[PDB]
């Protein structure tokens, strides 16, 4: 089932900024910023946890494309198994996701990889949520391709136990 | 390893 990190952390607030240090030349900006949008309303939509974008200065999930070494300890491995890292809520690197460039970022597509799914997935960890046993769950800890995604029971019960549902 | 604690 669903699961968290050791400590619970959570985030205290429930308006809660991001920000795009940097972009995957493999997709249009539009394309990303819709696919980060989408990402985070898909945790909005059951949840009373808003996410805003900035163009400038130090955002809660500061977002980065970057391989290999990229200057926070835990190194991306080349093209395949790790397709992105999130810290768990909290100050400074903490929220953060990176995602790794070595792979080739889609949408709406068997190739590659959805930038959509991974964003989401590694968000969900941003907000403290850990994987999920579950093989249709979001939180998988394996990568699948689904042309129409939903958000599992099992997401959505543990981010609720987290946060809350939607008060809307 | 995608789910980082610090
Ligand atoms: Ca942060
Ligand atoms: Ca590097
Ligand atoms: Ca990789
Ligand atoms: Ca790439
Ligand atoms: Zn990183
Ligand atoms: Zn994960």
């Amino acid at each position: 089932m669903y699961n968290f990190f050791p400590r619970k952390p959570k985030w205290d607030k429930n308006q809660i900024t991001y920000r795009i240090i940097g972009y995957t030349p493999d997709l249009a900006p539009e394309t990303v910023d819709d696919a980060f949008a989408r990402a985070f309303q898909v945790w909005s939509d059951v949840t009373p946890l808003r996410f805003s974008r900035i163009y400038d200065g130090e955002a809660d999930i500061m977002i980065n494309f970057g391989r290999w070494e990229h200057g926070d300890g835990y190194p991306f491995d080349g093209k395949d198994g790790l397709l992105a890292h999130a810290f768990a809520p909290g100050t400074g690197v903490g929220g953060d996701s990176h995602f790794d460039d070595d792979e080739l970022w889609t949408l709406g597509k068997g190739v590659g990889y959805s930038l959509f799914l991974v964003a989401a997935h590694a968000f969900g960890h941003a907000m403290g949520l850990e994987h999920s046993q579950d093989p249709g769950a979001l939180m998988a800890p394996i990568y699948t391709y689904t042309k129409n995604f939903r958000l599992s029971q099992d997401d959505i019960k543990g981010i609720q136990e987290l946060y809350g549902a939607s008060p809307d | 390893n995608d789910a980082l604690i610090x």
